[PDB]
């Protein structure tokens, strides 16, 4: 049964600064720089931050654009997972992709999904009845502060996840920190739908709040140690000092 | 380029009665079209989405469905603040279109 | 409260030009696609030209070739620069969002106020 749970307020903005980088292929690379172009969040770019205070929850419908970076900072759990589709409704097939306690969940299913959908655990309350599946995964979860970013990729047919989760210290701005992070792949879901839109899902039963950017075709060059980690990343199309930069190959 | 037709170009209906209009597009678009009520001096204000799907805040008394080619708008009891020129929209494919539009 | 606000508009000859413009506010502006579209005197709404969210893919309608449909999204400013103005393109330009499920994604419909343009 689906419950009709506000106002609408104006978006915020942070600062992404150097972040949303995550590793373009499955091959070891180490003691390199090596150039290559993909569609990455540009770097200083202007992130939508979006609140769950609890008399607020922000869980609005966003377009998907042509990939996704988002983020999320809270101790409590709330954000448990996405809906991914065109119409979301039973018109349609719909990408679901839901965590809990014990494993995570994803589907592909005519869903016709709730005006306002989320999870109750006293529950699905996220839609009303669904159609025939075409897709099925069962896996092991994906989820001072914990600070987990994803990036969302949907390229021929692939839904391409990279995750990252470290802690971070609590400030009082409770912006995005500073520092470089690169993002691990996750999984590689071969389902073939067209995503166009998407939404957040949180549980109800605490105070949350998450990032919302929208990735660009750029060139960067990525510098990997002696432990093939990416340590750091030239934006090449920023500024006439990383284009010299990255022509030159030198940081 | 799809094109998108209109009938009847103008109707006349009192309060309290059942006002139907037809649109009509040249190609299939399933199920994108949009519904467009428009007051005089006013921008267009969408009432249905993706065919039949109603808008939040649009009264339970204006509907609408079908599908490929065919669809239907129907107004199940006319009321006096519904005199407006209504409009159907494709969103298939680019460029996108609108219909004449129906007096009402 | 979301906003759109046309601007630019007047008088102007045949053959002239004029740029348009539209100041976005209340929204996730560099996020969405825009549309403009044209309403003449005693006529119904004309689709005119379509940008994508990134100001990188264009599309046109009647007016292609004469047109130019642009962007910045660090003003949140829409604009349509016209050349060649003819006397069958005066009209009411407005600029909207128009709710959208398979190209710009747009879950919301926002219209503005429209701006005449003349050409004589
Ligand atoms: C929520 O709204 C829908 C109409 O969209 C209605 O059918 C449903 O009963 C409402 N839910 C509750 C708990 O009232
Ligand atoms: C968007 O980014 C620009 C830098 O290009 C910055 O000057 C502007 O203030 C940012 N917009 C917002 C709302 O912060
Ligand atoms: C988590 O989801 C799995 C698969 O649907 C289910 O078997 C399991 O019982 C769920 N765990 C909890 C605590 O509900
Ligand atoms: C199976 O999927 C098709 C869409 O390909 C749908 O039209 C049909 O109704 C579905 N069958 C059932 C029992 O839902
Ligand atoms: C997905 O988008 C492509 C490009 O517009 C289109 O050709 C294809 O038919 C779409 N898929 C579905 C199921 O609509
Ligand atoms: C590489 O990993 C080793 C541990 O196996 C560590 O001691 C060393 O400092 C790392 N090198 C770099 C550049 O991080």
């Amino acid at each position: 049964q689906c419950v009709n749970l506000r106002t609408q307020l104006p978006p915020a903005y942070t600062n992404s600064f150097t972040r949303g980088v995550y590793y373009p292929d499955k091959v070891f690379r180490s003691s390199v720089l090596h150039s290559t172009q993909d569609l990455f969040l540009p770097f200083f770019s202007n992130v939508t931050w979006f609140h769950v205070i609890s008399k607020r929850f922000d869980n609005p419908v966003l377009p998907f654009n042509d990939g996704v970076y988002f983020a999320s900072i809270e101790k409590s759990n709330i954000i448990r997972g996405w809906i991914f589709g065109t119409t979301l409704d039973s018109k349609t097939q719909s990408l679901l992709i839901v965590n809990n306690a014990t494993n995570v969940v994803i589907k592909v299913c005519e869903f016709q999904f709730c005006n306002d959908p989320f999870l109750d655990h006293k529950e699905f309350r996220v839609y009303s009845s669904a159609n025939n599946c075409t897709f099925e995964y069962v896996s092991q979860p994906f989820l001072f502060k914990n600070l987990r970013e994803f990036v969302f990729k949907n390229i021929d047919g692939y839904f391409k996840i990279y995750s990252k989760h470290t802690p971070i210290i609590v400030r009082e701005p409770e912006d995005l920190p500073q520092g470089f992070s690169a993002l691990e792949p996750l999984v590689d879901l071969p389902i073939g739908i067209n995503i166009t839109r998407f939404q957040t899902l949180l549980a109800l039963h605490g105070a949350a709040a998450y990032y919302v950017g929208y990735l660009q075709p750029r060139t960067f060059l990525l510098k990997y140690n002696e432990n093939g980690t990416i340590t750091d990343a030239v934006d090449c199309a920023l500024d006439p000092l990383s284009e010299t930069k990255c022509t030159l190959k030198s940081f | 380029v799809i094109w998108m037709t209109q009938s009847p170009s103008s109707l006349s209906a009192s309060v309290g009665d059942r006002v139907t209009i037809t649109c009509q597009a040249s190609q299939d678009i399933r199920f994108y079209l949009n519904w467009y009520q428009q007051k005089p001096g006013k921008a267009p204000k969408l009432l249905i989405s993706d065919a039949s799907n109603m808008e939040t805040g649009v009264p339970s008394r204006f509907s609408g469905s079908g599908s490929g080619t065919d669809f239907t708008f129907t107004i199940s009891s006319l009321q006096p603040e519904d005199i407006a020129t209504y409009y159907c929209q494709q969103y298939d494919n680019l460029p996108f279109t609108f219909g004449p539009g129906t007096k009402v | 409260e979301v906003q759109l606000v046309e601007s630019g508009g007047g008088v102007v000859q045949p053959g002239g030009s004029l740029r348009l413009s539209c100041a976005a506010s209340g929204f996730t502006f560099n996020s969405y696609g825009m549309h403009w579209v044209r309403q003449a005197p005693g006529k119904g709404l004309e689709w005119v030209a379509f940008i994508r969210y990134d100001g990188g893919n264009k599309y046109y309608a009647s007016v292609k070739g004469r047109f130019t449909i642009s962007r910045d999204n660090s003003k949140n400013t829409l604009y349509l620069q016209m050349k060649s103005l003819r006397a069958e393109d005066t009209a009411v330009y407005y600029c909207a969002n128009l709710k959208d499920s398979r190209y710009s994604g747009s879950y919301y419909d926002y219209w503005g106020q429209g701006t005449l343009v003349t050409v004589s």
